[PDB]
């Protein structure tokens, strides 16, 4: 009959069990015996609404880390939604400092300073100093000897960009490495050749270990932008810092052109592909767990936080063939968490407190509530511990005399059923 | 019942086919 | 593999009593060392006790090594064994209390179960729709055993393990749904219309059938340090092999700790523990042994076995001398287990063994010059000497090794009082501490 | 069952509502003045009002100042931020030290803070881009605006992306058919994945199907978010989380701890207060512990003579067995517990005093029960004997050899055989010295 | 206001001193010291003066009396926009800077330079937005209408304000801000619309704003070096700013003075502990005080007659003499039985710790005794003891309870000396077992 | 040791015959690729997959050069041109190749020689990673 079961505690569980117990504190002997015997009651009901769920505490939402942003955000056919973030710190710089030392001016120097370093005092400028490029030419192989200048003369980002290099001088010092020669013939090459399998190892490595569908672990607490400088009164600051930001080859290269985009310049539009802007060039993540830090609140995870709930899902689990019926007791704001527990997956057929005929009458239902005859019924679940028995046994009135008083180990509640 | 299948779209986007008797590939 | 010093040690050689076998498994002698060694064993396989302190302690050529290889060898597979010496935490881009974490998380294994489709079958048709630059990708497989076929959607990374070991029409292949594997079992239509580009020249398979897909569980084990190196950037499983993990922050620490809890706790990961074998641990500084120290206190800490052949020596880092070079609160923490020298027959017993190992044929009487010369100079030096002198053996065209032999490989090869003797004998021919030397005959 | 380690078996400091401590409760024995200072220093932290208040605690060893602090960090509960540090931690070499005594100092003091994200989840039903009239003018992108339909649960709305946020929805790979989720507040896409409303038996790249989001789009939802200054300060100090080219590329590259400048902190305390003052952040102030002090040189010091003076730095513990010892990184300076007299000054010397007997008996009994273990009478007064001939961690440590050794015997109990052959089998620190000292190859 | 809890000078607002600099015997937080109190008047003079460059002074004496007090005091005396560096003398040992790179750095984080500029600001409170979609959406029209608590207009809006203004959604009831030449929308937020909350702002739309800018020599070396972005003022990655941008960026500080586009701010730089330097960047600090856009260079230093870092000889304070030359030492004394009492009151006061006068002769007993940092440590330990007795003031018996529980340096001392085989000497010698 | 089966040679003609009944949305369906390759003594017609034809878009390979295709991978190699197809006289920066000797089909056993320390730092870096 009576059948008292007993649960651990989840790591949740225990994270808001020591945060109750160390912002409330006052004597938790004299909580234990309060809760015992029955401002005081508010925190009884709070460490029984911990111990039944830790999200009738509150609900568990995203996990996302926290934006450091400020940006446009609603006070309260289409609504168009548009990059807004900002970074709330700004740095605040003059006029006179962006206008006088940044950009080119009659009383300036920087530009006739920046071609005289750059391009009048360059070492590999052919106009001035051609027997040097024609030396590194020789070596390196280049097919243009205005290669050198071009290259110590671009950033490196949008160096790496734009190395599509084809060709190369045969009569030149530039030799091919063995270790470069294995590169060279399995970048196209099929599996288990001797060759191909003896280069690639982190794949097999990737692929043995089952790191295609490992979840992700850890993400950043905070994400910010970068500290947005505001100059008053310029427009040439904002048209810099957005062409810093958003500069469209780095933007297009870290990202891909939409299909039918493509086929639009490309057979629509005439544009040959060797023109296209170079894309996809951003580095795949690990899984797809792993593209962004944002978590969602996992169904399969509900079950698990609460070893309540946990072991009531395996219960129905075990005891499917069967018809019940389970009882919540006292304990309000528990009943959307079951209607929402069990419409998601593991769908069974409900009632929500007539219906005692209904359920006399059909017997393809499986699981009461009625929180505080029913002889129909052939066994009962209960969701309360030892508390008087007045009201328990007039829950046992309505009633097989199979009886589960699902009991949670280290916690208030197993205190009060010893009691 | 039976749930649709999810929406194909494959417009403007080269096709490699590779049947049992011959193959094929649909550029542009 | 090849011959190494510890390749016959197979195992520790105790019962199921915990008693070790006088010769077992490659390890003979040092009975009381490898009943604590048992011990040890066993509370690691426990699983339940974490954070305790080993050291072994004894003279050079005893066993520490050899015992820390046995406890390997019986320690069984899917259980963690970072095998590190004192001076790996030394480094450029780590720190020393980084490199002892990294090395700690090594030792702690995480046994993953994970849900698996295993579609077998053979391809009816490929349909492969790609972008014009060929970035995204998409399309269709139709597959299909002796029942029944079915048609599914292929994504960016199927298609590209379709693309490489090229699966054509009527091949059987396998498709691990869990992994993204793509395994081309064979071909099973073979085709009137051959192309003349493959080279292809693969087996006949039997059509599969059964059930297309296969539902399976798979157990596999991957380190915590494997978890955090994953988690701490984009591209840390390039980072996982060329170890550029640099001083990872204690806050992935802590997410990846509470994430295995609950992968604990949801019945879909565990957790096992290892052993972290510190040879040579007298290397290490004052700083390493207070981290090591604090370290030792943590849920995730592996059982720590350490090595060294050292007395009452200078502790690196300080100015004092202490037991086995290390301070007086670490062997606190710590248990020793002592291992001492041997006698004529263990000596002559691990050479036998060694020389059966190395498939070298010795005679009772070389036996016996091969011992001597062991107890008198070092069982390394004796065990050095089997090798050249089976060399020597075979280049006097006899397959076994006789007393000569080993005369020769003797009088050829030098031990270390031998050649402290003939250098202190012929001082003036060697740079001495002060750099003085005469390389003139006259 | 459960997996116990050196300090499993303490639960806090174990006081009265008084501050008095019971002698043996909490899982503690002994220390009952140690216990009552620590409770002291826990009360002040709870109070949240001071700042740089820095506490000693001197004594031998295996005295319980780890356990002391340890007790204090569960006492404090999980909310307030527990910091444990090594002295020897602090030694990195891709920063200064006293970078990362100020990231630490900053790591212990903590934020709560409610945070409303505007959210557009949903299904996508349609996904449209319109190109740009010039495609190859090297200043616009291929495309001009995105088309969008998403529905959730009662609800369909229709998005006019700019190719920023494309880019982001993009590079999640989203498709027609996807439950999507996308923050407002740095344009972050999160991909649910495939929705139930279509066939879920034909994929093969092992996804998760999910509903339709109940709700309307574009929700607004606050999140109670805890993070600390260090976080604040290393995510403004290597920016990732907008979608602009900087964050995407520091994204991928190398993390590397760099030296976080006095303006850029002062900025984000700016920030914080200003969170504070319109009610929607609150401050938690939290601890960081330093065993083995000894190990800090004299430049580290001098730096935490300078950051105990700040007004936001944290309650600083520290533990350290020395007694006049010279400091690292000097020559001649003897100073107590191997701290210079400057810092200690600005300290509370906590004093722990060593174990009794009984006290060493009834903490290996706690031990024992700890570790799911049943000890004799006699073996467990053996054990207390051997406590006090060698020491207490080597009595402590010898009851797992003891428990090998009994299951070995198909025994549940410790008999006083095993362990007489767990004290044969292994040895402390005495005894091997003793060894040492008689051995003539180096043992 | 910031972040502040109550720290070890929060108590302090500056120097207690008169028109003519004489200091008061207890005003603004301060008591005693009445000699360093008036020297570091002088030397704050000295900086509000802004005609002298370069000067370095030391704050000498004993610990606990007050240097980093007057520091503090000379800081909180300054005012806003004036720039004090405080470093400690550890932090200037980095990985990726040299220490003159380092201390360069921090002698140009003290000298600012000052601009004040005028910036056309348009802030009201948002009527109503219209705006009317083209058939395609090639054009887009709208009209803004705005007012303040005086005006009420309607402007007829441009495509990018349109786009300024869709992004950064303003709706009907919004206080915003736009800057018309950079085109930024601020929303300042919701009016009173009962349904954050701002009041309606004051009328005179399209006013002139005058901003006055203080921004360090470091700031424009790290902006003027193109290799350096400003982020290095945030990541601190700045690594090693040539020589050649600064003596660009001080001709061009020169000729903005002259021009008198700009104004230069001069402050102080604090070094505490600054026996802590070695030899090198002493040398450093000799040659670099001579420049004209060099700070005032404020040093403190307990030690006396100390072994000078880099070096094997000693030297006073730490320091070489050829330092100790080119600069004027403050001397600090210690404190009698009154001053420490008074300081001890002052602590007590800013804690909102209320403690009886027996309580108070107990602590300026300890000490005096002891030492003063001892026992404004204990205040706060027997408040915290007083309130677990559920009283609100702290009594005798809470102030002995505190001083059973915890220790000063003699008693620790002392108490180890006694039992100094349960310790860890300097031969790593300890006795762990109790008995036999 | 491994064996290598290629096919190397200048070329003759590259026909991308066009499939009957060609589907439909879609311009020149390939149904395989032509490719005449000759060398010295020997000259060889292969039908080919259809999907080397992008790989012949992608090393520009045209009729004249002297290209070089594995067996097992289908990847061609444009590694000149020939000699004899020299047509432009006065200015042209290829690499002119000489035509390969032998036949055309060649299947050899190589045998190369690295060390386990190439293996470590070939295998170390990603391989063909193609990100940024
Ligand atoms: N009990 C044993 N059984 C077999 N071989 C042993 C045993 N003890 C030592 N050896 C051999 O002696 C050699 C030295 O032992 P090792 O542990 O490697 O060095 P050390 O004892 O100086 O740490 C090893 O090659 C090992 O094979
Ligand atoms: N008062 C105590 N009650 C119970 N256990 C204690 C007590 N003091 C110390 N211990 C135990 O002794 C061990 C040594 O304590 P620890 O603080 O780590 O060393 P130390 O005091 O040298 O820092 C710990 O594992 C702890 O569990
Ligand atoms: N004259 C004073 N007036 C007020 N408070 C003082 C005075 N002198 C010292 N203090 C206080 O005493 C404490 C310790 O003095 P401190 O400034 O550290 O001296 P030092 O830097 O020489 O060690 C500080 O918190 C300071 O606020």
């Amino acid at each position: 009959i009576e059948i008292d079961v007993l649960c651990d505690l989840t790591q949740r569980q225990a994270k808001l069990y020591q945060v109750l117990k160390s912002q409330i504190s006052t004597n938790y002997d004299a909580i234990e015996n309060a809760a015992t015997n029955d401002n005081l009651i508010n925190a009884v009901m709070q460490f029984r609404k911990v111990c039944n769920h830790p999200d009738l505490f509150e609900r568990a939402d995203v996990d996302s880390p926290f934006s450091f942003t400020t940006f446009g955000k609603t006070t309260s056919k289409f609504t168009d939604l548009i990059y807004s973030s900002r970074n709330p710190i700004k740095y605040s710089l003059p006029r006179l400092i962006y206008e006088d030392l940044i950009l080119p001016n009659y009383n300036n120097d920087v530009d006739i300073a920046n071609k005289l370093k750059n391009v009048k005092f360059n070492i590999f400028n052919p106009s001035t100093n051609y027997e040097l490029c024609l030396f590194l030419s020789k070596l390196t192989g280049e097919p243009s000897l205005n290669e050198f200048f071009r290259v110590s003369t671009t950033p490196l980002l949008k160096r790496v960009i734009e190395r599509t290099n084809g060709p190369k001088n045969t009569d030149s010092l530039s030799f091919k490495t063995i270790t470069q020669e294995l590169l060279e013939v399995t970048r196209n090459a099929p599996s288990e050749g001797v060759m191909a399998s003896l280069l690639n190892v982190e794949k097999h490595a990737y692929e043995r270990e089952y790191l295609n569908c490992i979840q992700r672990g850890y993400h950043p607490n905070v994400s910010a932008p970068p500290v947005t400088i505001e100059v008053l009164g310029s427009s040439h600051v904002t048209n810099s810092i957005n062409n810093e930001l958003f500069d469209p080859l780095i933007s297009q290269a870290l990202s891909d052109i939409p299909a039918i985009t493509q086929y639009n310049m490309h057979v629509k539009k005439g544009i040959p592909v060797e023109d296209f802007p170079k894309t996809g060039l951003f580095p795949e993540p690990l899984n797809k767990n792993f593209s962004s830090n944002i978590s969602m609140p996992s169904m399969d995870r509900f079950i698990t936080e609460s070893a309540k709930l946990r072991k009531l899902d395996e219960l129905l689990v075990k005891l499917k063939s069967e018809g019940h019926r389970v009882l919540i007791y006292f304990q309000m704001t528990k009943m959307m968490d079951l209607m929402e527990e069990y419409l998601t997956y593991r769908q069974y057929n409900h009632i929500r407190l007539d219906l005692v005929h209904d359920w006399q009458t059909n017997p393809e239902i499986f699981v009461f509530l009625l929180s505080t005859n029913l002889t129909a019924a052939d066994t009962v679940i209960f969701y309360d511990s030892d508390w008087n028995p007045t009201i328990d046994s007039q829950a046992m009135d309505r009633a097989q005399v199979t009886v589960y008083r699902l009991l949670v180990r280290g916690t208030i509640e197993e205190r009060m059923r010893d009691r | 019942f039976v749930k649709p299948r999810r929406p194909y779209n494959s417009e403007g986007m080269t096709r490699i086919l590779r049947r049992y008797e011959e193959d094929l590939f649909c550029t542009f | 593999s090849l011959i190494a010093a510890h390749s016959h040690i197979t195992g520790l050689g105790l019962d199921e009593n915990l008693q070790p076998r006088p010769t077992s498994e490659g390890m003979v002698g040092q009975l009381q060392a490898r009943r604590a060694a048992g011990v040890i064993l066993k509370m690691v396989q426990n699983g339940t006790i974490a954070g305790r302190a080993v050291l072994v302690a004894g003279p050079p050529s005893t066993g520490k090594t050899a015992l820390a290889m046995g406890v390997s060898q019986s320690l069984g597979k899917d259980v963690p064994f970072t095998a590190i010496a004192g001076s790996e935490i030394f480094s450029l881009e780590l720190s020393k209390t980084e490199a002892l974490t990294q090395a700690f998380r090594k030792s702690i294994g995480i046994k993953i179960k994970e849900e698996t489709e295993l579609i077998e079958g053979e391809v009816v048709e490929i349909q492969i729709d790609r972008s014009i630059t060929g970035g995204h990708k998409q399309g269709k497989l139709t597959i299909k055993t002796t029942d029944m076929e079915t048609i599914y959607e292929l994504g960016n990374k199927m298609i590209d393990g379709l693309t490489k070991e090229k699966v054509l029409a009527g091949d059987v292949i396998s498709i691990d749904k869990a992994s993204g594997k793509i395994t081309k079992l064979g071909r099973s239509f073979a085709r009137s219309r051959d192309y003349d580009a493959m080279g292809a020249d693969t087996r006949f398979v039997q059509c599969p059938e059964g059930e297309l897909q296969k539902r399976k569980t798979v157990v596999h084990t991957v380190s915590l340090h494997e978890i955090d190196v994953i988690n701490s950037r984009t591209q840390g499983f390039l980072a996982l092999f060329t170890g550029d993990t640099g001083e990872i922050r204690s806050e992935v620490r802590d997410q990846i700790n509470t994430k295995v809890a609950e992968w604990k706790e949801e019945g879909k990961a565990e957790i096992v523990p290892g052993v972290l074998f510190i040879d040579e641990v007298h290397m290490l500084d004052i700083e390493c042994f207070s981290f090591i120290n604090r370290a030792l206190e943590d849920e995730f800490a592996p059982i720590v076995m350490m090595a060294t052949n050292r007395g009452v020596s200078k502790t690196r880092g300080t100015n004092y001398k202490s037991p086995h070079g290390l301070p007086l609160d670490l062997l606190d923490r710590s248990i020793i287990i002592t291992t001492k020298s041997y006698n004529e027959q263990e000596i002559k017993t691990i050479l036998s063994i060694r020389a059966q190992e190395e498939e070298v044929e010795l005679s009772s009487d070389a036996l016996d010059l091969l011992t001597k010369t062991g107890v008198e100079t070092s069982l390394r030096y004796s065990s050095n000497l089997i090798s050249v002198a089976q060399q020597i053996a075979m280049k006097r065209k006899n397959n076994t090794v006789e007393v000569e032999d080993v005369k020769r490989a003797y009088l050829l090869f030098l031990d270390s009082a031998r050649s402290v003797k003939y250098v202190q004998e012929n001082e003036s021919q060697y740079i001495d501490d002060q750099g003085n030397v005469q390389i003139s005959i006259a | 069952v459960t997996r116990t380690a050196a300090h499993t078996h303490i639960k806090g400091l174990g006081l009265d509502e008084s501050g008095v401590a019971k002698r043996v409760e909490g899982g503690f024995v002994g220390q009952i003045e140690a216990r009552e200072a620590c409770g002291v220093i826990v009360d002040l932290i709870k109070a949240k009002k001071m700042s740089g208040r820095a506490i000693l605690l001197a004594g031998g060893p295996s005295t319980g100042k780890t356990a002391l602090a340890l007790a204090i960090s569960q006492e404090l509960g999980p909310k307030v931020p527990f910091c444990p540090l090594v002295g020897s931690e602090l030694y990195s070499v891709e920063v200064k030290k006293t970078e990362t005594l100020m990231e630490n100092f900053r790591r212990a003091i903590g934020l709560r803070i409610k945070e409303t994200k505007e959210v557009y989840e949903g299904e996508v039903t349609e996904l449209t881009p319109e190109d740009a009239e010039n495609p190859l003018g090297g200043y616009g992108k291929t495309i001009s605006h995105v088309i969008v339909g998403l529905k959730s649960a009662k609800g369909t709305k229709t998005l006019r992306l700019d190719p920023t946020i494309y880019e982001s929805i993009q590079r999640e790979k989203v498709s027609i058919g996807d439950v999507i989720y996308i923050e407002a507040n740095t344009g972050a896409v999160k991909r649910v994945g495939r929705s139930d409303a279509y066939a879920t038996e034909f994929d093969l790249e092992t996804e998760e199907y999910v509903p339709l989001p109940k709700g309307e789009v574009h929700k607004k939802k606050e999140i109670v978010q805890d993070v600390t200054l260090h976080d604040l300060d290393v995510a403004n100090a290597r920016p990732q989380g907008g979608q602009d080219v900087i964050s995407m590329m520091g994204q991928l590259l190398k993390p590397k701890k760099t030296e976080i400048t006095e303006k850029l902190r002062q900025e984000v305390n700016k920030v914080v207060a200003k969170y504070i003052d319109q009610g929607v952040a609150e401050l938690i102030p939290g601890v960081l512990f330093i065993d083995e002090v000894n190990m800090l040189d004299i430049e580290i010091f001098t730096y935490l003579n300078k950051a105990l003076e700040s007004n936001i730095a944290p309650v600083v513990v520290l533990a350290s067995n020395r007694g006049m010892t010279t400091v690292r990184g000097t020559e001649d300076v003897i100073s107590p517990h191997g701290v210079p007299p400057d810092l200690i000054d600005r300290l509370l010397i906590v004093r722990t005093l060593p174990y009794d007997k009984d006290e060493i008996r009834t903490i290996i009994e706690r031990r024992a029960t700890v570790e799911r273990l049943q000890v004799e009478s006699s073996a467990l007064d053996l054990l207390a004997t051997m406590g006090t001939e060698t020491s207490l961690r080597y009595a402590l440590q010898l009851l797992a050899p003891c428990g090998i050794l009994a299951q070995t015997s198909n025994r549940k109990e410790i008999v006083v055989n095993d362990v007489n052959e767990a004290k044969l089998l292994f040895l402390d620190a005495k005894r091997s010295t003793k060894i040492l000292e008689t051995s003539a190859n180096y043992l």
